[PDB]
RNA sequence: UACCUGGUUGAUCCUGCCAGUAGCAUAUGCUUGUCUCAAAGAUUAAGCCAUGCAUGUCUAAGUACGCACGGCCGGUACAGUGAAACUGCGAAUGGCUCAUUAAAUCAGUUAUGGUUCCUUUGGUCGCUCGACUUGGAUAACUGUGGUAAUUCUAGAGCUAAUACAUGCCGACGGGCGCUGACCCCCUUCGCGGGGGGGAUGCGUGCAUUUAUCAGUGGUGACUCUAGAUAACCUCGGGCCGAUCGCACGCGGCGGCGACGACCCAUUCGAACGUCUGCCCUAUCAACUUUCGAUGGUAGUCGCCGUGCCUACCAUGGUGACCACGGGUGACGGGGAAUCAGGGUUCGAUUCCGGAGAGGGAGCCUGAGAAACGGCUACCACAUCCAAGGAAGGCAGCAGGCG
RNA sequence: AAGCGUUUACUUUGAAAAAAUUAGAGUGUUCAAAGCAGGCCGCCUGGAUACCGCAGCUAGGAAUAAUGGAAUAGGACCGCG
RNA sequence: AUGUUGGAACAAUGUAGGUAAGGGAAGUCGGCAAGCCGGAUCCGUAACUUCGGGAUAAGGAUUGGCUCUAAGGGCUCAGCC
């Protein structure tokens, strides 16, 4: 039974886990569920112990300090090549890319390369101008159809009042007879 | 007269402490064909659950009945009388539904007996969903 | 949890209904907020369709409406003096919908001393020491003067509500509902509605 | 239940979208849309079992997403879309155009319409809603919030849209006289002038409509839908031409074709 | 097709019941050559379940550095497939059963002006006065492992978003008002009256809340929608594109789209009400209540109307027209059998609506569940165990026992 | 042309009135139970119609069966001051 | 002034008071003796009956202190006792 962070205690006890929480896997979104966890302070009831060295001693252990494992994966988005190599916010980033050689025996050598993301091209260029156009299509049109229905109310006022005209000019008339 | 409560009761819709130099009551139509009251107009009564001076919309069904019970504040009981055929027998039977109708006080002479005319609306309480739109007085009666 | 449901009780007539299914989700009821006065402490929760209500539990401001002149302001609410519910809303300071709560009076009066610029409160002995509001009472144009000295014409208030303005405590009734927008507004009692509860508060106090 | 409904027994399908029972239990139910389940028509039922293009639903399927479907405007993709009242379905392979007219039954008429009739459609507004702004707003039946319209257009008028603009060209003012569509109900199908206008407060207006034989009928306002000003429509008319002659005259009819041509 | 027959008597005519007669299922016995439809673990056990399956899903268009395949025109990044995994959606539909339930479900009729809303459709979304695209985690992978064991995961390096937070150049150059420096003109002996302009700043998009005031457009009727003034902008802050794919024609603009959201109508539901309708029972006639019973006031909570709940009041409300209570071998209806006419009986059962997943109760997520082919506990049953612990719900299709 | 003109029960009419089932139109599933097709040298067509009582809405009638009018006149009309 | 005296010791048997782990009448002719309950407030209360009773039947909950609130009155609507 794994140990969870922050428990207060030695032994083994049961609790409730949600999503972000340690040593729980969610299936269903929002899905809880009981597990038993061991307590965070260590004691003579455990069996293995991770251990994270800080800080490297003036002795050198044949099994860790000696074996170099690299990274595993290169830098991806943009702008975190820019901080790797200091490099500025105008020089062009993609011939720095992190690529790797590939060789092994039934295939030719060939070369892998990560895509860079969130880098400026210019189809994201033209997707930006392309909703510039939509808002100068908007402005006009709210501008266009407004002063349409502004001549539009200018075209009925006229007729409405003038047929007023004929309605008091009979309130006159029939009042003479 | 009024305002025997821990509240203070008002018409919320209007306002009553503007700058000066009666009051503006608050009144509304009802509509069908009805006629607001006298009393409702120039009346001092004031309460949210009045048809005129209230926050209630009639709709649906228009029914009538008769008063039987005014035991009960602000509300009263009704009486209807109707018949069910049944098919086997080729005959009736007498059948009454006793409902709760709210009486605004804006109607003020109303007897037991009165031929009632009541409205739909949303539901007052646990058991009333209707209220009184005009009172007919009851057959004769002259004294 | 507690339901909202109008079959677990009895009838018209006083008959016992049988249920024939159990709680459903869209009966559900909550724990009441019961918003107290302190620094701003509203918890947000998910209402149905998705939506938003605040439960408000700790607040300190308020904006508060003086009708007559036509002008509101954001002021602090110091004390609970009635509630009509409950006495003990009162005992325990609870805000709810048409509670009649204390509030300070700064806000409201300089508003009186810019706009109108004429003493109120200020018990006389005492002069503004700051000396703000006596350059905003003086130094007008000639031409705006005139228009200045209309305002005057409207510029009476009742004995009572300038009364509360002397110690810089204002009664106020709260408008706004607390627990489920997070907000505290409501409006200042004035003349006929004022009056009403200051017979109430004596009869509190005897 | 605990949620919104998304399969559709054939047994519950409406009666006149005349789908045979032997086939299949379920029914194809329409997606959601501009018009409601039960006086729509879907598109699979359109090509499939009214046009008899495609066999099974698979074959709807690919019809559909061949981009070949046009309906009022617009390609829709869909094999369950809620093809409504004269949603002008326009076919670009064959240059063929389909208004959903209705019969003088209560099921949708097969009318071919013509292309220059294709562009304009008739729809029939609801309420004049007041926008954010002072907008005047007017909801069709398919649902179009149309903003600006032309002031006089009140409650239950009806306008003239254009398709490829999607702005109005005339409107009809609703006025006794005037050509009419019977939009549900026992008269489903029926066209006629209107001749009597009857006023319910609180209940349903209902509106006594005379038809070209002279056979007056009613019919509540909330299933009538004017066509046109006097004798005139404004769009083209089916073979029956919405007159419900009773049975007794159906027989005299299917008789007489079979003797006549032998 | 609206129909009878035998039987009490020494024999007669009646009443009277019994038994024959014909339908309809349910079981069962004997027997059976062909073909077309079609019901089939409902009745006692909504009793218990070995095992197998029943809800998963990618387009040119959200993430592609898994050679796991594979093209060579590469150094201008990923040719193009592609397991996995993050993300998005569905999983609240369908299926089974009829246990509970007697104005309750449900059926006909209306209302939401008393409400919430996934998806779809049609509209909005440079309006606000201050960026050629921000940030850091993490899954897959390498590698260390534990437990008898789980669809158990622990640690260390990493690496992306249509996952998570953040936010602007522009439109944006100025308009409207309020402070209003200060100025001009006329007239008055003179203060005074009127006509005006005005630097500066502030506020000014929609959205939430409070207060106040007049009627662009409607409803049977608004405290409707719109309009104006005064403030507010929920830090457990409301938005106002910090996305991707195909052609590409002319300092930067254009066509075809998918996705994404704020808001309004639309579709779609859900939810409460309104009038009428329900089996038997009096060896059930009074019932309901200050432990809400029926109304009033003020609030809480709720998506909203409401004793739904609380606090203060009134003593009210139903009933012999059967209230209340009990039984029901009662899910209700559309309908089925059977009848000249009327009726009787049935309706577990394919369509609609309600309830449930062994019995309760409570909850997470989600628009929608009090979901159980989702969790959390108790009860009853049952499983593996290394004895430390873990794990289950066939009234879903089969199938097994009773 | 629009509105108001004692109220009902009752009678007539119209709308609104899920399908399936019921009666029933057409149709040689070779017949029939069934099903909604099909037939002619592309066309012709169908996939009707009936009730939905009981309850509720609307419209003609005034016989029958109910309730009521003014007799301490606060009675009905016409001008009124 | 401790009942017609005092002082010092604190042994058994006594007389008069108490307390006892576990069991709870197995003791004894026999629950003898001893022990349990106990006042007040709010619920609730059977068989039987001569309808008056049984009945405080039986069986349950509460009780302290402090700080407040409300209600129940006299003298001229408010004040004062």
């Amino acid at each position: 039974f794994p140990m969870k962070q922050g428990v207060l205690t030695h032994g083994r006890v049961r609790l409730l886990l949600s999503k972000g929480h340690s040593c729980y896997r969610p299936r269903r979104t929002g899905e809880r569920k009981r597990k038993s966890v061991r307590g965070c302070i260590v004691d003579a009831n455990l069996s293995v112990l991770n251990l994270v060295i800080v800080k490297k001693g003036e002795k050198d252990i044949p099994g860790l300090t000696d074996t170099t494992v690299p990274r595993r994966l290169g830098p991806k988005r943009a702008s975190r090549i820019r901080k790797l190599f200091n490099l500025s916010k105008e020089d062009d980033v993609r011939q720095y890319v992190v690529r790797k050689p590939l060789n092994k025996e039934g295939k030719k050598p060939r070369t892998k390369a990560p895509k860079i993301q969130r880098l400026v091209t210019p189809r994201v260029l033209q997707h930006k101008r392309r909703r510039i156009a939509l808002k100068k299509q908007r402005t006009k049109k709210n501008k266009e159809e407004a002063a349409e229905y502004a001549k539009l109310l200018a075209k009925r006022m006229k007729e409405a009042k003038e047929k007023r005209q004929e309605q008091i000019a009979k309130r006159r008339r029939l009042s003479s007879l | 007269d009024i305002q025997t409560e821990r509240a203070y009761q008002k018409q919320p819709t209007i306002f009553q402490n503007k700058k000066r130099v009666k009051l503006p009551r608050y009144y509304k139509n009802i509509g069908l064909g009805f006629k607001t009251p006298k009393e409702a107009i120039e009346g001092t009564y004031i309460d949210k659950k009045c048809p005129f001076t209230g926050n209630v919309s009639i709709r649906g069904r228009i029914l009538s009945g008769v008063v039987t019970k005014m035991k009960m504040q602000r509300t009263i009981v009704i009486r209807r009388d109707y018949l069910h055929y049944i098919r086997k027998y080729n005959r009736f039977e007498k059948r009454h539904k006793n409902m709760s109708v709210h009486l605004s006080p804006c109607f003020r002479d109303v007897q037991i007996g009165d031929i009632v005319t009541v409205g739909e609306c949303r539901p007052l309480s646990k058991t009333v969903r209707f209220n009184v739109l005009k009172v007919t007085k009851a057959a004769g009666t002259k004294k | 949890g507690i339901s909202r449901d109008n079959w677990h009780k009895r009838r018209k007539t006083g008959g016992k209904r049988k249920p024939y299914h159990k709680k459903r989700k869209y009966e559900l009821g909550r724990p009441a907020a019961n918003t107290k006065i302190g620094p701003r402490r509203i918890h947000t929760v998910r209402v149905r369709g998705g939506n938003k209500k605040y439960r408000a539990l700790r607040l300190d401001v308020g904006n508060f409406s003086w009708g007559s002149e036509c002008c509101t302001r954001k002021t602090r609410i110091i004390d609970v003096v009635y509630n009509a519910s409950n006495n003990e809303l009162v005992r325990t300071k609870t805000l709810v919908k048409n509670c009649i709560v204390l509030i300070d009076s700064t806000p409201y009066r300089q508003w009186y001393e810019s706009h109108y610029a004429l003493p109120l409160g200020r018990k006389k002995g005492a002069k503004l020491t700051p000396e703000e509001e006596e350059i905003l009472n003086k130094k007008r144009s000639k031409k705006i003067q005139k228009k200045y000295d209309e305002r005057k014409k409207n510029a009476k208030i009742s004995s009572l509500l300038e009364e509360q303005f002397q110690q810089g405590k204002l009664l106020a009734c709260i408008a706004s509902r607390p627990g489920q927008c997070g907000r505290a507004d409501g409006y200042v009692l004035e003349g006929k509605e004022l009056e009403f509860y200051l017979r109430k508060i004596k009869a509190r106090k005897g | 239940a605990r949620g919104p409904k998304k399969h559709l027994k054939r047994v519950a399908a409406p009666k006149h979208w005349m789908l045979d029972k032997l086939t299949g239990v379920f029914a194809p139910r329409p997606s959601t849309g501009p018009h409601k389940l039960r006086e729509c028509l879907p598109l699979i039922i359109f090509l499939r079992n009214r046009l008899k293009y495609a066999l099974t639903g698979d074959e709807v399927k690919k019809i559909c997403m061949q981009r070949f479907i046009k309906i009022d405007g617009k390609v829709r993709t869909d094999i369950t879309y809620p093809a409504g009242f004269m949603d002008v379905i326009s076919i670009d392979k064959t240059g063929e155009n389909f208004r959903l007219i209705y019969d003088t039954k209560g099921r949708f008429a097969v009318h071919r319409i013509t292309p220059e009739e294709a562009k304009y459609k008739l729809c029939k507004v609801r309420k004049i809603f007041v926008g954010t702004k002072g907008i005047p707003h007017l909801v069709t039946h398919d649902a179009r919030t149309i903003r600006y319209p032309d002031p006089l257009i009140k409650v239950n008028d009806t306008i003239q849209i254009d398709l490829e603009t999607g702005k109005i060209t005339d409107f009809i003012k609703f006025d006794t006289g005037n050509l009419c569509m019977v939009t549900g109900g026992a008269n489903l199908g029926r066209i006629g002038v209107i001749t009597n206008r009857e006023r319910h407060p609180g209940s349903f207006d209902v509106v006594h409509v005379k038809d070209a034989n002279g056979n007056s009928f009613a019919t509540r306002l909330s299933n009538i839908f004017v066509i046109g000003k006097g004798n005139k429509p404004w769009i083209s008319l089916p073979r029956g031409k919405g007159i419900r002659l009773t049975i007794a005259e159906e027989r005299d009819k299917r008789l007489a074709a079979k003797q006549s041509s032998g």
